[PDB]
């Protein structure tokens, strides 16, 4: 269940996200429409450095960025699912106690 | 607008703003303007603020009332973060396009990764028109134009609202075909299987097959529209190029150098008195015309007889005085400089008594007989005078 | 061999490898060879990779097919980590000695601590002989020799195996004298004391005495053999000395400087077209002969009429062209350079379309009438052309 | 005093102390003295110790036997942390005032934030008088004087002891009005409400009202005494100014440069032999007179015919020899230097065998015919000779 949940995340988002990953050239630089939208519509407290998005590494091999991320989320969601299932149970408690 | 609340000493000892200029102070929806200026990275950078090795140029402005169209600093187009070297000066400019009718106060702004927002001078900019009329546009690589004000937004709703509806349908379906109360009771009694047996499982298996299908379809389609896409472009830009004209702190053969040597400010008050060891260093006689602190300008009216175009809240005509005795060339002279103005109190620079490092910072601007301006960095401990 | 999979833009904008050379390309078991070359630490170092303040020179090679005997970079013997300054050049070399018969592909390699492996040019190196024959050897401080291929390994076994055997004995002892099932049962029934009473404890008390004793003894003995030992020798090395001959990026009175000013690469494709602002700066007329990227060499065949000895996968003869119009001295000239070769694609440098920073890097090699080579660093944003 | 136990190699390869001096070696309670000196930040700073970008000058001393009254380094008053640049020299001094009668050993000390204490030379300093007689004093901004030995301590007790008394009273109250045993029993039996009913809650509601009141009062009063106060002053100081006289490692037109080129030390032993490539570089003929390591001075008695005033534990007259053959000017000459003294062993610098980096550090002092002293940094790998 949680593995599919993971894997399907990017695919079910792509349709909404692809428009903005069309390329544009601003002042000699390549930008996505998405960068440019953020850039144009000025946020007081949102410096580009603060993002926390992929910026590349010497260990990416591919071409593989989204698939590894999707599987990684899949596998990690299994653990969280377990934990939160059981917490769903704990929160469903009908225990009556006797003092405060 | 927050700047008043920020700590006085941090404000003075970080970025030193000068020559800030607004191309226009009135604009129509869709009409361009440029905020430009220069900044000096103070040499004794405070611990409390990370090194400005990673920073971002920005228009200090209440949401997108003006759309930023491009910006530049250190002679680079700067949509992404940039390094500022301690001690250097950089010139920047920001192209703003009018979007929302009103009277907005628009600042030069830099944010340092370690430390947060540093607010430059800001000026009122009136905008005329109707936001309805606002467009961009923007040219893609394939050649076509789009209007970013609206581009893509239909496709988003087209995908989002169906799925929300489908999700609701699914909830309502089970809510109706079984009760909440009924199902509770059933399950609590024992069955349980009265609530769910295939072919409830058949309905599930079908909805799921339809869902995956719609998802494969929607993907492959949006893949045909838009068959060439790029990842978000991110990362620190190559090192900037500082201002070299002309000058311009610690640049060129000729310069002034100041050393703070004792200072007193009144608490409460309007006053700051500083002794400055000047040396010059140029081949010209120099009078001190200006002291800039946090965007604030304190002017010697002996030099500024007129008397520049610059935001009222921030323009003082008591940055006085020398004796008008033009110092050098080659002369070294300790001069008393008395800063007095309401704006020192108004911009809360008097609340340096509250700060955890009682210490001044900024640029001194010296002037020759003719135009020529020679800038030096001033900074160091000051002492408060506790008055009635 | 991994390099192809690595991100194109990081491979171009970090280490720029030149003059790489393999003493030999065939070698007998025990016979020496040197891998050597120079490297230029790109001046706009990418965020994604930690500062190369902590790095390590290595032989990119499939396990010890060749034993490294020594290595050197920045004019130091480099068995430990070294600092590379951004912008500088360093020369390095690695003495390899043949070990395992076969046809191996041997690279120059540097790893940065924040960032990972950066793979230089590699070359096939045949090795002949039989690994049975391979030796070191190595001289201790006391003057004696040892063969590292075998040294110490006996003593290891002599200690480890007896202990594992003792371990096994003890397990078997208890597993026999008491059952698993019998013991479980006894314990479960209540006793428990039927499983273990002294003198089972006597046996344990004695085995432990024997163990401690054997430990003290074996310690003392190994202390008599080998009475003078040192701790592992670890830590970053003193700063390196960069290449200063003779020009060599930003060194000497005479030089070339290149600015990138627009670029276009074809997706998919084999092509890159770049405009370069040249300035020269030397007192000689210069023609552009070479462009090195990721170890890849793009040659102007007007300059390289012949036509060097260098790994096939990596050697291109279409880094062309100037007009052969040798520029200066003193002249500043924007020239169009057109890179085209199968290897651009084959080495996945065309996959810069996939990258998160669409940006080129590397060195341009300019040549005089005579030999003299002048090296300049080129880099910055390039745009893709989305073709059929 | 700890310095002997610290790792030999770190002691030699971090701070290089020279010209350390104690204004006096005997002082009366209340009488001033100055510890002063210079220090050289070793150019190959060890990994193990964080960069000295954040450091603190201090008086290595067993508690406040001497009160520090000011200190300076890099030509700044330094009550707070300061930056030291790798490779530079700084002069420092510390004004001490005698407080506690006895014979104390008082060191120059610097602490680095990443790394810990680095102990300079120390000297015995006798103090005479009676601590009863010790005072400060110190002048407030309002003009008044206070003696820090006693200032404020009354007020502290005046507040603290009443509250502790109140606290005890409240405990004893309840402990008496109800037992421990009685109350346990009551609570355990069922009531519980026999232990506490209002008006026990009345008593509490009153005590609390009194407490808040006393707290509002105490606050407002102390606010009237003392109506102008500042926050603790904290933070790193602006960059220091290095020594530039004259010279003084890598400063000025004229200098000596030394490269270590092999070394051997005896384990166990008293000896170190090093080969030094000298270049000079000055326009004078130079003889090597001194080698300083960890505060230790190894003197050529051909140069030091007398024979300085400096702590016995740390002063050696076998830092010998040249051949007295004064080298240059312009000449480049590999010389063997043989260091031998009991103090090399006594200061546990022979325990470099135990260290994890077998490597020497320090300053070599070369002298002209006349006075002029030229300092060069020596350092690098040395090898042990394992003797009987
Ligand atoms: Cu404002
Ligand atoms: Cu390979
Ligand atoms: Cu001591």
């Amino acid at each position: 269940g949680s593995l599919g949940w993971g894997l399907l995340f990017y695919p079910n988002n792509w349709p909404a996200i692809a428009a903005f990953h069309q390329a544009t050239e601003q002042h000699g630089q390549l930008m996505t429409l998405a960068d440019l939208i953020g850039f144009h519509f000025v946020r007081t407290s949102m410096p580009e450095y603060i993002r926390m998005v992929e910026r590349g590494t010497l260990r990416t091999f591919g071409k593989d960025v989204v698939p590894v991320a999707a599987f990684f989320s899949g596998f990690v969601s299994m653990m969280v699912y377990f934990l939160w299932w059981f917490m769903g149970r704990w929160y469903s408690t009908t225990k009556v106690i006797d003092t405060i | 607008h927050g700047e008043k609340s920020q700590q006085a000493f941090l404000r003075m000892r970080t970025l030193n703003w000068y020559d800030v200029q607004w191309s226009k102070t009135t604009v129509n929806v869709n009409e361009e303007m440029v905020l430009s200026g220069k900044v000096h990275v103070f040499s004794a950078w405070p611990q409390a603020v990370a090194n400005p090795r990673v920073s971002f140029l920005n228009a200090g402005e209440p949401g997108p009332v003006l759309v930023r169209t491009a910006q530049f600093i250190g002679e680079q187009f700067a949509p992404r973060s940039v390094s500022l070297e301690i001690g250097k000066d950089y010139a920047f400019s920001i192209n703003l396009r009018g979007r929302r009718a009103g009277r907005w106060h628009v600042h030069a702004q830099i944010n340092v990764e370690g430390g947060g927002p540093i607010i430059g001078p800001g000026q009122w900019i009136e905008i005329k028109g109707d936001m309805k009329d606002f467009t961009d546009p923007v040219t893609l690589l394939d050649g076509s134009t789009v209007d970013l004000e609206h581009y893509g937004i239909s496709r988003v709703y087209a995908w989002h609202l169906p799925w929300m509806a489908v999700g609701a349908a699914w909830i309502f379906f089970w809510f109706v075909r079984k009760g909440i109360i009924t199902s509770y009771i059933r399950v609590a009694e024992g069955k349980a299987d009265d609530v769910i047996g295939d072919d409830d499982r058949r309905i599930g298996a079908i909805v799921l097959a339809l869902t995956i299908l719609a998802t494969i379809v929607g993907y492959a389609v949006t893949n045909s529209t838009f068959p060439r896409t790029i990842p978000l472009q991110a990362g620190l830009q190559k090192p900037l190029t500082p201002i070299e004209t002309e000058g311009t702190v610690g640049v060129g053969k000729e310069n002034v150098t100041t050393e703070l040597n004792g200072g007193v400010y009144k608490v409460p008050g309007r006053e700051l008195t500083i002794n400055v060891k000047v040396k010059n260093n140029t081949s010209q006689p120099l009078r001190l015309g200006e002291y800039t602190a946090a965007g604030l300008r304190f002017l010697n009216p002996d030099v500024f007889t007129t008397k520049p175009d610059f935001p009222d809240y921030l323009l003082a005509d008591r940055g006085l005085s020398v004796d008008a005795t033009p110092i050098a060339p080659g002369e070294a002279k300790e001069i008393v400089v008395k800063i007095q103005d309401a704006r020192w109190d108004i911009e809360r620079l008097s609340d340096l008594a509250y700060d955890t490092d009682s210490q001044i910072g900024g640029l001194l601007f010296f002037f020759s007989p003719d135009g020529k301006r020679y800038a030096s960095e001033i900074g160091g401990p000051v002492i408060p005078k506790f008055v009635a």
